[PDB]
């Protein structure tokens, strides 16, 4: 967006020496076929386990029984003959 | 007689007596008695105690 100087104008570009025209043109680089080499193993001996863990520990229980329940020799009360 | 007498310098943690004459100290009798404290005559209701 330059302003044209009317007192000192200039013309378009003139030819100048050039950079040997084939040396600015590249070759198209020619890929050969390739292979991810080797026979891959199916599994890996991992350093960490792959499953979930638990944040807190919960107390577990198992039921037990008591035993054969016996009789008893109670201390027996007195007879309510109007004193009680 | 090994754990109840400690010589001067040894750890008197489980010992009872400690002193210079502790190498010859002997027990004679360690008579003991056990008393059981329990609750008798449990309230049997239906299906047992």
């Amino acid at each position: 967006m330059a302003l044209i100087n009317p007192q000192f104008p200039y013309a378009g570009p003139v030819p100048i020496p050039g950079p040997a025209p084939t040396e600015t043109m590249p070759l198209l680089n020619y890929r050969v076929e390739g292979r991810i080499a080797g026979i891959q193993q199916a599994r890996q001996f991992m350093p960490f386990l792959q499953g979930p863990h638990r944040e807190v520990a919960e107390q577990t229980y198992y039921a037990i029984g008591t035993g054969i329940q016996m009789g008893q020799t109670f201390n027996q009360p007195l007879i309510n003959t109007q004193e009680g | 007689n090994n754990t109840a007498f400690a010589a001067v310098g040894a750890n008197p943690l489980e010992a009872i007596y400690q002193g210079a004459g502790a190498a010859d100290c002997e027990f004679e009798e360690i008579s003991y008695t056990v008393y059981q404290s329990y609750l008798d005559q449990l309230p049997v209701g239906q299906n047992g105690y």
